[PDB]
């Protein structure tokens, strides 16, 4: 069964496909698996409460008696033929669930640091496939591999001190001089032969073999079927985490960086990955600000310690003199005013940095939308200047029209 | 319609110089290449005018052109004389056999005929005549460089070389000196005559315009990720399609009677009439079965993974069709789809069927995470024919 | 011929010392390396003035400049001697031929002539004269140590080493010592005369300024491409783009009658007039056909996987264009886009077409999970030109 | 000028063996060849210094010692162990250092007999090779009975200037030398090591004369000296690609160093004609290499920078055109193979698509919305206007 | 010669039949020797062990197998 | 980590990459300014 | 088929080509099959000499090995 | 087993087949097994001679190596 | 321990077995160990003859290696 969630959204167990007992068995393994692998991913003002909440089967999904509720952890996971995918709530609409997939991967393209191509994703737009995050990241792995295997096969050179019936390469002399004449019929050479089954090819044969076994499309089954035939002579391996560390990216296999990072993102039971929606917006806004703020340079994660260090998500300073704090919040900001938890942190970030502070918030049809300019000016009775900026999201499309509107509102703010 | 396939090879082999009969296995690519050379140069065996040679994964350049090899010398201790491979024993042979018919006033025809004897010698070279072989080979490449390009295009004996399974070996490593030479222009006598200096023996070497290197590439193994520049431009690729037109009643009768004898063709007529009467009196059954199963292969997987037509070409009864479907089609079908079951039953259009007359029946015990494993099921008699009559 | 690709090789090889003609397959890279050296040295065969070798993955460092190679003597069969490769037999040949017209070798001009005989000797070196060869070699590097740099700047011959497919071998390993000699001011006579010490023989070695190295690498493959940044400085890369301008009506008559200067110029001209008259009297058809494929390959594939102008150069008739399409470049296009059918339909500009006069017909049978693949169609006649007029 | 010369001379007395590492295209082999020539007054290799260079087939058996068949009699091929390139230097640098000592090494007839059999270019006959192998056993019986004060100060400085030290498998080539390449583990040091060789079994120790100045490139990161125990031995001199030499005056000072005022007047008016076409600015090629090396530092790494061996041999604007389109733009395209919006940014033509751009945009597009550019060969003064926009 | 038949034997716990070399899945013809549990009955285990032993060993083999399956 | 200019071994290059990357360069110091860049480690 | 060393009456090592397993069973299947052929009776004495030599073990001297290579 | 040179005559260095450890221990187990067997009494006075040659803790002498070969 | 060819002045290549670094320390520690005590190590001149033939700087002659193998 395929189940899909948006951030802070619920599904009924009666309407859902499959079995009632089957889905709740899949989740308790996933929330437990998120507990052991929680510390690998960074957060930003998450209020995670690592001791109590995550180990109570509330790590990724809150499984309840009457419904199934998603926390603010975005991504996907495939467990026990119950494929779960959690999209952001910002891309929620009012092919009907194919626009938020390419919106989320493009927000996973710019924020998280991936180097995927837009024409890789635009190939899938309109082919009426079943929307699934695991079916597209296997495709993004398989297409970027088959576009990097079609040119060259990555045959890397190792040297072997082999006793050959012929003579290839440099003849070892200290091993041939001390050769008895009863065994003179084989040369003892040290040939730098190119092997096809290197460590990077043992991984990509194993990463395809664990992908074709767990794929469900008709496009990925054809593409991984051609990749497995190209890797036919390679002896297979069992994938571990030691194999993904033992290879290093030099200049002669640098073009295999794009399929390998996606092969490390999906393989290392469980499959997939999860990230916090607060930090992914904190990373995504950081791409927008430094591009859109020419007058003043901006650094993310600068920290100033009170008295326990409370650090802004981003601060922009021209040289050192202007202190314009920019704290990225994923909150909906209901009733056109910041909440108690938000404005209390905005007060501290301005005071310990005469410092204006701007809060960027999400804006679409689903999320709360303010007017086009800088919506809310606030003073906290200390000559402060709190500006509520809102970035519109044309990221569901491929054109960046809202970046010009975000620059025009920031130019009036700067 | 096989003389056009002996003309499709023949029109490309005088224009590009060498071909590759690429196609799915069980088609006749080895048989078309072998029965074209035997029909052209009337020599039923290898050796003199053509040499059959297959490739493998551990085949190296030193076995093909030349390499240092230990060789015994008159039942005594070994020496380390450099041995010419299987190509250089026929590339030099195609030169010195063509240089008989050339009437020039500089040919050492007594010396060239002595070199031709030492090249066709089936025994290995003894050191009393190996130095006579290397000295006469030195006279050959002093003579070839002195002949003009006008007298090195019309060499009469067409030498051949059936490279079987050319994609199985590493093609760019075997053809070391033969991905700069195997063009029609880079041969001897052409406009771009190149005599390439070899690394091991140190003597210059150039392919003559007689040698045509026919290749028979299986493409269900070590697929189309080829060299794509060197081993793809030189070879004029001929697709040998798996033709189900040879699987009718008359076409199976015509194939198995021409190679047959007097008493064999009457028994092959009685056997094939018994076979197709058990199938439903369908004279076009095995054609329609192979054509239907080939369309399902080219839709799901690649178009060059189709089941060929050399398998069903040697059937005479239902029991022989059973032993070619369960040992040369269904193990071959489970090889292409990498032990998949939900798409291997759509090829037989048995996607929504289980436990009946199906070639892959579902086991009635699912796994822990809801997975299911199918199992091959042997059939017999009219149950198997009813399992074949719903593939169409 | 002398306009661009000759006058920019000769200017750049005389300035840098080494030229690599990198470019996609089907372009005149081996040809412009062969034509430039033969038109310079006036020797249409290898040997004395120039040597044409080619690299591969079985090529050794020990067989290039210096290595231990076991020879076959008479009474001691296994005798391990150090044998100079092909580069040390062309670098020492370029040195002792250039040192015939010097004025500081006045004690051993007979010794330099005797050393030149031992290097031009194609017979294998007997061990009674190999020590005479080694005594003259260590006399040579004593003589260039006492030679001034003003007299080693101008050596009047011009020796060449056309290595072909340089990028195939392990170029960091084959050029062992040559990764610090191959520069214009690091040969003999340059501003930094470097005489390095070879490992095996223990004799010093330095590339003369007489020598030039014209590599022709291929850049369609990527796992063998030359990314050694310390080696790309030594060479001087010349991109030979595949020019479709050699496929016009006036250009095919000028390229094919320059080489074939026989009395068949009336035969080629009336055949090339008949070929383009069947193409709609379009004198720029094959120029437009190769241009509208190479641009459409550049945008989706890499820019170095383009179709060269050596496929469509040897066309004569529509029957010959049909043979070079369906058997050389259409299996090549199915190798670039291997079961990526929406791309290969678009490269031939048949994206919306799925029936009729088209190369790839759509199958009328879709798959289980919504996949769909196409099928070749062997066209002929004016319908084939109607399938080529849609590309341009 | 003499700063890189003196910096090599300081570290070759402190650590013992210097390594000039840097991006390819700078003066690494040149400042290593000019150092050894100006310090030993010997322009060709020989006794006082020997140039070698490493590769993957430069194994241990031919560098220090290994078995080598050698008979010099055309009969009775004697399978004897012969010393490599290094041990023929370190034994030569020792027995040349045992001349100037007064009375510590009492071998004044037996050391000079060993030196004349070590510098002998003709290969050793077996009637004198038994003398060479017997005197070498006397040498390591002599060394060991000398005080460290009469062994630390050996006068004549020997140099084994090697090249591409990273290119060979350096932990395999350096065998017994992996523990002897410190300044205090040599002969005469505080902790001398008479280490034993495997094959011949005769002991061995490096003299304090022999300095190993070894140049390497660090753009190939596939083969860089990452062994952390062969970075303690060597002293790593940074040789960055310095664009200060590509001025008008600094290019006139370098290129007119050895011409004897014959072609120097031709070179002076040729550089006057080059910079008159670049815009009458003496500082063009300095900031051209600077704005490329900075823009290639922030993208690829610090180590893939364009050197100054490319642009140093330009004379006219035509020779700059033939070093741009044929040496560095094919180099810039193979850093970024089919990575087009990056290589457009190194030339900072990122908004520029058509016109005087090196990479014009193809008028076609893709089926999935992709695009790719095409290299545009520019000529004339339009090439300089396409080049001055980089600065 | 056409006499020489090549009867292979393949322990496929480590290497599957799809993981062979490509000139082994087409030149040869594969027979799956399935693990038959029907050789482990009470009467089938007696008949298999009756071929190797003698007559007096068979009554001891009969009594031991009767002692085995009574405990199970 | 916060020092990007002045007495520091690695100055920051003034421009960033096209997609948010930024590299440094090894600044050679001398004298007491080197010690002032060394005593801030401890 | 391969190379294998062999002593010649306590002398230096003499290399000789000794057939492996597959060639010793393929040649044995040939010379045993030519007994019951009516056309191969032109050399029935010499073929039978080969079959006795091909089933015995350790050919000790070259006088029967050169007989073996002649047959 | 493999080939080793021996201390034969001066100009007559010979390559014999000196047995290793596994052949020597399996022969020694076979010789000691047949030494106490009842039906192998045809040459039991020579099997004890072969046992002394196999427990000989030194390289075998060339004047009696053929006695080891014949036994 | 390994094999090593050794042609001295005019003899043939007699393939001697040369002890490596470790056995020339292990035998040298054992022989210098037994040289100081006297419980049952008879032949103190014989043990001293083995110690001289272990600290030889020159390679061993075949008239001296054979007595070194016996000791
Ligand atoms: N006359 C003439 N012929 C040309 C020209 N360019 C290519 N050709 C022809 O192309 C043919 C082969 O081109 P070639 O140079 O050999 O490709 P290549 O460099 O070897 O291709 P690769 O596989 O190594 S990558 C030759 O027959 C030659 O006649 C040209 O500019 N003029
Ligand atoms: N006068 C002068 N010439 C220089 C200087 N730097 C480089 N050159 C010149 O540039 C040329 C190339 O420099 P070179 O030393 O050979 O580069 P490299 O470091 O050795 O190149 P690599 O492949 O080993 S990494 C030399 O001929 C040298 O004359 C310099 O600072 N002063
Ligand atoms: N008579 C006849 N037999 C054919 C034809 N095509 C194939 N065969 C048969 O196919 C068999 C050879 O198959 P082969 O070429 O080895 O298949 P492949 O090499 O794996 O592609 C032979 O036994 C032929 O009898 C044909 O056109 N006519
Ligand atoms: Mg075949
Ligand atoms: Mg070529
Ligand atoms: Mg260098």
């Amino acid at each position: 069964t395929t189940i899909t969630l948006y951030e802070h959204d619920e599904k009924r167990y009666r309407d859902i496909a499959g079995d009632k007992k089957a889905i709740q068995d899949a989740l308790i393994k996933l929330n437990k698996q998120f507990k052991k692998d929680f510390k690998k991913l960074d957060r930003s003002e998450d209020n995670s409460d690592t001791e109590d909440t995550i180990d109570e089967s509330k790590g990724v999904v809150e499984v309840y008696a009457n419904k199934i509720k998603a926390r603010h952890y975005v991504g996907f996971a495939a467990v026990d033929n119950v494929f779960l995918q959690i999209l952001p709530k910002v891309f929620k609409p009012k092919e009907d669930t194919w626009e938020p997939i390419l919106a989320f991967i493009r927000m996973l393209d710019m924020a998280y640091g991936l180097k995927i191509k837009d024409h890789d994703l635009a190939y899938l737009q309109g082919r009426n496939l079943r929307p699934n995050l695991y079916e597209v990241f296997i495709y993004l792995f398989a297409k970027s591999l088959w576009s990097e295997v079609q040119r060259g096969y990555h045959r890397e050179y190792v040297e072997v001190h082999r006793e050959e019936k012929f003579l290839r390469g440099k003849l070892l002399m200290s091993r041939q001089i001390r050769k008895l004449p009863h065994q003179l019929n084989t040369f003892s050479v040290e040939v730098h032969e190119l092997i096809e089954d290197n460590l990077l090819n043992r991984i990509f044969y194993a990463s395809v073999r664990e992908a074709l076994r767990r794929t469900t499309w008709g496009l990925n089954r054809k593409l991984l079927g051609e990749l497995m035939l190209a890797f036919d002579g390679i002896t297979p391996i069992h994938l571990r985490t030691e194999h993904f560390e033992r290879v290093h990216f030099t200049r002669l296999n640098e073009r295999f960086r794009r399929p390998f990072e996606l092969a490390k993102l999906l393989f290392m039971e469980v499959s997939g990955f999860f990230v916090d929606m607060n930090k992914l917006f904190e990373r995504f806004i950081e791409r927008v600000l430094v591009r859109n703020l020419p007058p003043e340079y901006k650094l993310f994660y600068q920290e100033s310690y009170p008295f326990s260090s409370q650090k802004p998500d981003y601060v922009v300073r021209k040289g050192n003199t202007p202190v314009v704090v920019l704290d990225a919040k994923y909150r909906e900001l209901k009733e056109r005013i910041p909440s108690s938890d938000m404005l209390r942190q905005l007060y501290v970030y301005s005071r310990i940095w005469p410092a204006v502070i701007v809060i960027p918030s999400s804006s679409t049809y689903n999320q709360g939308l303010p007017d086009k300019p800088l919506e809310f000016e606030f003073f906290d009775e200390r000559k402060l200047f709190i500006v509520a900026y809102n970035m519109d999201y044309v990221k569901t499309g491929a054109i960046f029209k809202a970046d010009k509107n975000f620059r025009r509102s920031l130019n009036n703010i700067i | 319609n096989i003389k056009e396939d002996y003309f499709r090879v023949d029109m490309l082999l005088n224009k590009k110089g060498q071909v590759i009969l690429y196609g799915p296995p069980g088609t006749g690519k080895t048989w078309i290449a072998r029965k074209y050379v035997v029909e052209e140069t009337n020599e039923k065996t290898p050796g003199n005018k053509w040499e059959f040679i297959t490739f493998h994964q551990s085949y190296s350049y030193e076995e093909f052109i030349e390499g240092f090899r230990p060789r015994t010398d008159n039942e005594e201790k070994i020496r380390y004389v450099v041995e010419d491979g299987i190509f250089k024993k026929i590339a030099l042979r195609a030169l010195v056999k063509g240089l008989f018919e050339l009437e020039d006033a500089t040919i050492g025809k007594d010396k060239i005929h002595r070199l031709y004897i030492l090249l066709t010698k089936k025994e290995p070279l003894s050191p009393t005549e190996y130095e006579e072989y290397l000295r006469l080979k030195r006279y050959l490449w002093e003579l070839v460089g002195g002949l003009p390009k006008d007298k090195l295009k019309n060499l009469t004996p067409k030498f051949y070389l059936i490279i079987d399974e050319i994609n199985r070996g590493n093609i760019s490593k075997i053809f070391g000196e033969l991905i700069t030479l195997l063009e029609k222009d880079k041969r001897l006598g052409g406009e771009n005559q190149l005599i390439v200096r070899l690394p091991y023996s140190g003597e210059p070497f150039a392919v003559p315009p007689n040698l045509y290197i026919i290749g028979t590439m299986n493409t269900a193994d070590r697929s189309i990720a080829l060299l794509d520049v060197a081993l793809r431009r030189r070879f004029a690729f001929i697709e040998v399609e798996p033709r189900p037109e040879f699987l009718e009643k008359e076409n199976l009768k015509k194939i198995r009677e021409k190679k047959l004898k007097t008493e064999d063709r009457k028994r092959l007529n009685e056997k094939l009439n018994e076979l197709f009467s058990k199938l439903g009196n369908d004279n076009y059954f095995l054609k329609t079965l192979l054509e239907k199963i080939n369309v399902r292969i080219t839709v799901v997987k690649d178009r060059d993974h189709r089941i060929g037509h050399s398998y069903f070409l040697n059937v005479e009864t239902v029991e022989d069709l059973h032993h070619v479907w369960y040992y040369e089609v269904l193990p071959l079908l489970m090889e292409y789809f990498y032990n998949d079951w939900e798409t291997i039953k759509w090829v037989l259009n048995e996607k929504g069927k289980e436990h009946g007359n199906v070639f892959f029946e579902k086991l009635r015990l699912t796994g822990p995470n809801g997975e299911e494993a199918y199992q091959l099921k042997v059939l017999e008699g009219d149950a198997f024919i009813g399992a074949l009559k719903r593939i169409i």
